[PDB]
């Protein structure tokens, strides 16, 4: 019976953080319409070209064309139109032996662990 | 369909080029023939097949086509009373096609593809299918072959061709998502099928060996392993575990083992009738052969097609019993091909990863639910070949740490003509605690009881054994002489099959109970008549001894009278002593 | 962010070679992904200016070259631990497989720990009863120990780790503190076995109710046999923070060693390198002992880490690589014997090739009691006469003895029968204690030569 | 008499343990459900202080 409460108390606890994480991922996907999104979207392109030293290639999509062409005319960078990405942009190295990806929703899950820690600090 | 040439040959290993994309542990058709291969050491965009043929008489230039599947077996209806190699190939259509001589180079469907099966459906339109679901049932011999969803496959069903009689190859249920589910369908073989759940294993493998199911009982969903010597039988213990069982059906895989005992199960056994719906014993047999002298890389195969085989009757709900015979060729194989590729070895040989193959093996076998909501099992009895006695061995050490039985043969104990050579100073059973309330239930009250002492005896017979080598026969005082000679009257009454005979070979529960209670009613009575000043000598020609002795060869039908009949024996026999 | 590199060159066995990989940290964690989009956990074991060598956590079946990009995640391998996994269950890789929620990490730890000081260690020194009579009369086990069950391959050497799960109190009355009783709490590290052995485990400690303070790594046998490298790094993290962080008193039971030895010789195999004895690596010492060293007890702190490892001796000496380097590390094993389990003995635990190293540092005098150790040593002087007149026996036979010598064979299966068997029941020290002198009486004075005067004038008959 | 009076406390206290191992296990699973209902309702109010943190945090 206290294993039966320890477990009910778990997994209620932890469908609510599974909530929160809905309702950043939505909040997350509804960015594209603001009036900082070149700024936020170049500001990561610009990272993503920083931890990867001298790209080639930079991939975006069709609609993150115009927003970014004042990156695509310096850096030695080559742009490359394709809709495979949902968030975010890719920086392609040598010889396409190393990508380097900088998408939202990729940034969300792989830095979800110590700010779940910090999300359940902060909820209780 | 990824392309390209062979760039090397290096004994039945092709090194070809031009793969740049082909999956690791697929099968590609190597060669201008077609030959078979499978595919591991990915460098570049050189690939490294091994094949499962010969491989003599090949060049540099012959295109390898990746076919981009893993090695899939198929299951369906029609594989009871069949024979099949390491590939499932179908022998008696080889024979059949080319000749008296197994050639190279023949593609035979493993099921027929042409027999006309009787359908009879278990689903309707509007229903939902999950994995592992019965869509209905086909009739085969005398069973009730019902086919399965694949277990990767759900959805909701859309159409059902109706009730008649069709093919294997016709799509006989279609799903709401385009997907058709034919009566067959294929499964890669090394990824082991799911189930929901597995539980303990407590109903016991009645294996019609006296000493094998009282002494060292093994499970329905538990593992065995027979190690032993030359001349110590082991072929005919595999066969006798393959004739005389209580399993539905019988996965009989022999990988590297001589082609007379093949043909001997093959033409014996559509004369012989299991003990549970009458019809041939061949037609609960699948058995999948490899010979010696067939390739010796299609022995690592063999196995697991004889164990996902016996895991698709496990999944119908049929308690299925796989007789892996000499799988320390299999370990021979990994040792060639490992040896081949140029790893570094351990221990004689054999590559390291040799106990967590073994393991993967004796892994599948089990007592689960399916997940088709009914309930299934599935026993491994794996015949080890050591090479000489030599229980120090690095196959045989490895197979121990995972066997819930041991069973050892010896060999000066079969050079005796004694079969079968069970060696009961060595062998254990982990089964005997759990198998305790299905023996006070289904066979006697005092049963765990009675065999206890029965194995107490047999260890003080043992014991006081060295003490009669050395001294001789006469300073043991007067009922030690007794413990020798009941000892001897169980090692030469109880243990000692035959096999041959046509009634000593199938003993049942109720018999070898009868037995027992036989040996230690005058055991007891004996000691009782001892303790009173009875010479020894005089007890040892009784004539009721005599009945004990021949109490083997009463039949089944003629035994509780017999065994009532030799209780008052045993009783009016000690009153004139 | 999320690099990917391309690329790879080799895939053979567990290794794949990646190349232009100079950011891959060594010792760090990749995940493998092919175009069916299955991720694959794997390790850096060495890192060039050229390429990178990589081993596969999980199966290798399915990858290829014109796809499975390899992404880094976790610099140096770290497991995720919290307070909240003290009923859980993990896989190997540290997943929980029970249908519930992922964890809370409060903290991330090195997986691989920091070797721990010896300046900040304490004595291992309070007397931990396990109810079995040898174990607590003449190979004490105390608190703060690693002692490895060395067992066969039939042998009942589960049971007996169970039973030590099952019944191990400390007792602070005799120790003089009382203080409270706090229960320990059980990190179970399964390496490979084979759901029988599973299902005894789990069954025995949900009819006990110990899976509300045990946490289960278990890897069974058909998952992959490279993360049992993982595995007990993986556990003793967990017991490290459980016993250093938040004062608990953990207990760790390392499943079956024989297999992480095994996958050792795997993947030490499979890099080409020198061999030791029967083909085991050469740091096969160094890689046991940085398992075992991390534990003990620690000085102003308050917990305590007990590891019982399990040991399947291949053909039951103590000659074999892996027992023996064991044996080296550790302090003390208890050693079980085929001869007594086929005579029908559980624990079948012959006391002369066993014993413990801490056993003078938490017994005797107002610790267990005054008599402790010269009971000890006087059970095992006239035990091994016992053995060693067996062997008289099988050579001359026995009537050509006189009295005295066959008082020996009387106390040796007299020992046999009553001291060491005992089947599922809990004798305390007490009574082991009593029984040690009930078996003593056995013998005359002026043959107990290791017990002092007052003792034997005092406890005999 | 001594295998009816076994018989009889046997029945009796397997019907003790059968009615209080239910109203045992009942009660724990209505303190359950009341437990799981209040910390999530506990955590609904106290909601939307996550998600701004979060999305700060992951965002530059």
């Amino acid at each position: 019976g206290e294993l039966l409460v320890a477990t009910a108390r778990t997994q209620a606890r932890g469908e609510v953080l599974e909530e929160v994480r809905r309702r950043v991922r939505e909040a997350l996907e509804a960015l594209p319409q603001k009036p900082e999104w070149p700024e936020v979207v170049r500001k990561l392109a610009l990272e993503a070209l920083e931890a990867l030293p001298g790209a080639k290639a930079l991939v975006a999509n069709p609609e993150d064309l115009p927003h970014l062409e004042a990156l695509a005319r310096e850096r030695g960078v080559e742009l490359q139109a394709e809709p495979a990405l949902r968030l975010g942009v890719r920086a392609v190295g040598a010889e396409g032996k190393t990508q380097v990806e900088n998408s939202l929703l990729a940034r969300l899950d792989r830095a979800w662990d110590a700010l779940s820690s910090k999300v359940a600090q902060a909820l209780w | 369909m990824i392309q390209g040439v062979i760039q090397k040959i290096a004994g039945p290993a092709v090194i070809a080029k031009g793969m740049l994309g082909a999956r690791m542990y697929d099968i590609c058709k190597v060669g201008e023939e077609g030959l078979v291969g499978e595919i591991i050491r990915l460098d570049g965009d050189t690939a490294f097949v091994q094949v499962y043929e010969d491989t003599s008489g090949l060049k540099v230039g012959e295109p390898v086509v990746s076919t981009g599947l893993p090695l899939a077996v198929e299951l369906g209806p029609g594989m009871l009373n069949g024979i099949y190699d390491g590939i499932q190939r179908p022998l008696e259509r080889i024979r059949e096609k080319t000749g008296i001589y197994i050639t190279r180079g023949v593609v035979v469907h493993a099921l027929d593809r042409e027999k006309k099966w009787a359908w009879t459906p278990m689903v309707k339109p509007g229903d939902e299918v999950r994995g592992g679901m019965v869509l209905g049932t086909v009739p085969e011999f005398g069973f009730t072959h019902k086919i399965l969803v694949p277990p990767d496959v759900r959805g909701r069903v859309k159409e059902v061709k109706p009730a008649g009689e069709y093919t294997v190859e016709e799509p006989v249920v279609v799903l709401e998502d385009g997907t058709e589910l034919k009566m067959y369908h294929t499964w890669p073989v090394r990824r082991a099928r799911p189930v929901q759940r597995k539980l303990d294993p407590n109903t016991p493998f009645l294996t019609g060996m006296r000493i094998l199911d009282v002494l060292f009982p093994v499970a329905m969903g538990g593992t065995a392993a027979i190690p032993g010597p030359f001349g110590s039988g082991k072929t005919v213990t595999q066969q006798s575990l393959a004739k005389w069982s209580n399993a539905d059906v019988v996965v009989y895989v022999g990988c590297g083992e001589r082609g007379n005992e093949m043909t001997d199960v093959l033409v014996e056994f559509p004369e012989l009738t299991d003990p549970k719906t009458g019809g041939p014993l061949m037609h609960r047999t699948v058995l999948i052969a490899n010979t010696s002298n067939m390739p010796v890389a299609a022995r690592e195969a063999s196995i697991y097609v004889g164990v996902t085989i016996a895991e698709y009757f496990r999944d119908q709900g049929f308690s299925v019993a796989l007789m892996a015979d000499s799988t320390s060729r299999w370990a021979e194989a990994l040792r060639e091909i490992s040896s081949r590729l140029e790893e570094m070895p351990a221990e004689e040989g054999y590559p390291p990863y040799l106990a967590a193959r073994l393991a993967a093996f004796y892994e599948r076998a089990g007592k689960v639910i399916t997940l088709g909501g009914e309930e299934g099992a599935v026993t491994i009895v794996g015949a080890v070949s050591p090479p000489g006695g030599d229980m120090s061995e690095p196959v045989t050490q490895s197979t121990l740490r995972i066997v819930g039985a041991f069973w050892r043969l010896d060999a000066s104990l079969a050079f005796r003509r004694h079969f079968p050579a069970i060696n009961w100073n060595g062998s254990y059973s982990l089964f005997t605690s759990a198998l305790d309330p299905w023996y006070r239930e289904n066979v006697a009250e005092d049963y765990p009881e009675l065999r206890d002492a029965i194995s107490e005896l047999l260890q003080r017979e043992a014991g006081l054994q060295e003490i009669v080598q050395l001294v001789g026969p006469d300073a043991l005082q007067d009922a030690e002489r007794l413990v020798i000679e009941v000892g001897r009257i169980i090692r030469e009454d109880f243990l000692q099959q035959n096999a041959y005979h046509e009634v000593d070979a199938y003993c049942s529960m109720k018999k070898a109970y009868g037995i027992m209670k036989m040996i230690l009613a005058f055991y007891k009575e004996a000691e009782a008549a001892i303790k009173r000043g009875v010479s020894i000598d005089e007890i040892l020609q009784l004539p009721v001894l005599e009945r004990i002795g021949r109490a083997r060869y009463v039949s089944e039908e003629e035994f509780p009278a017999y065994f009532e009949e030799a209780m008052k024996e045993i009783q009016g026999a000690f009153k004139a002593l | 962010l999320k690099k990917e590199y391309t690329g790879i060159t080799y895939i053979s066995g567990p290794l794949l070679f990646v190349e232009n990989a100079k950011d891959l940290a060594y010792g760090a964690i990749v995940d493998i992904k092919d175009g069916t989009g299955r991720v694959r956990g794997g390790q850096v074991i060495e890192v060039s200016e050229e390429y990178a060598v990589i081993q596969v956590f999980e199966e290798t079946t399915g990858l290829d070259l014109a796809t499975t990009s390899v992404s880094l995640v976790e610099d140096v391998a770290r497991l995720g631990v919290s307070k909240e996994m003290l009923g859980r269950r993990f896989n190997g890789i540290g997943k929980p497989i029970d249908g519930l929620p992922p964890i809370t990490p409060e903290k991330r730890l090195p997986i691989t720990g920091l070797p721990l000081n010896p300046v900040a260690r304490r004595k291992p020194e309070q007397f931990i009863q396990t109810g079995i009579s040898t174990i607590d009369v003449m190979n004490t086990l105390v608190r703060g120990q690693k002692l490895p069950i060395f067992s066969g391959s039939g042998l009942p050497a589960n049971e007996i780790a169970a039973q030590i799960a099952r019944q191990a109190t400390v007792r602070p009355d005799l120790s003089g503190e009382g203080e409270k009783e706090e229960p320990f709490a059980v990190v179970f590290a399964a390496m490979g076995i084979t759901q029988r052995e599973l299902s005894y485990f789990i069954q025995e400690f949900e009819r006990t109710g110990a899976l509300s303070r045990s946490v289960l790594f278990l890897n069974k046998a058909d998952d992959p046999t490279i993360e049992r490298i993982l595995t007990p790094r993986m556990a003793l993290t967990v017991a490290e923070y459980l016993a250093f962080e938040h004062d608990y008193h953990v207990l760790v039971i390392l499943t079956d060693m024989t297999n992480y030895c095994e996958a050792l010789r795997e993947i030490g195999a499979a890099r080409e390198e020198i061999p030791g004895r029967r083909g085991y690596p050469g740091y096969m010492y160094t890689d046991l002992a940085t398992i075992y060293e991390r534990a003990g007890v620690v000085e102003g702190k308050k917990g305590s880490v007990t590891q019982i490892p399990i040991l399947s001796m291949p053909d039951d000496d103590r000659t074999h690589p892996i027992p023996d380097l064991t044996g080296y590390i550790t302090e003390g094993q208890i050693q079980l014997s085929r001869e007594l389990h086929r005579k029908g003995i559980y624990p079948p635990i012959d006391p002369l090739p066993s014993l413990s190293r801490l056993m003078n540092n938490g017994v005797g005098k107002g610790k267990t009691r005054e008599d402790h150790k010269q009971v000890s040593d006087q059970l095992y002087s006239a035990y091994a006469n016992g053995v060693d007149i067996r062997k008289l026996v099988a050579i001359i036979g026995e009537d050509a003895l006189t009295e005295n010598d066959r008082r020996y064979l009387q106390f040796a299966d007299a020992f046999e029968r009553f001291f060491i068997n005992q089947g599922q029941q809990n004798r305390s020290i007490e009574e082991s204690l009593q029984i040690a002198w009930a078996l003593l009486s056995m013998l005359p004075q002026g043959e107990l030569k290791r017990i002092s005067k007052d003792h034997i004038g005092k406890y005999y008959g | 008499e001594a295998e009816a009076k076994a018989k009889a406390l046997e029945a009796q206290y397997r019907e003790r343990e059968r009615a209080e191992t239910e109203a045992l296990l009942a009660r724990y699973r209505e303190r359950a459900e009341a437990e799981a209902k209040a910390v999530r309702e506990k955590a609904m109010a106290r909601l939307d202080e996550a998600v701004a943190l979060v999305l700060k945090e992951v965002l530059p």
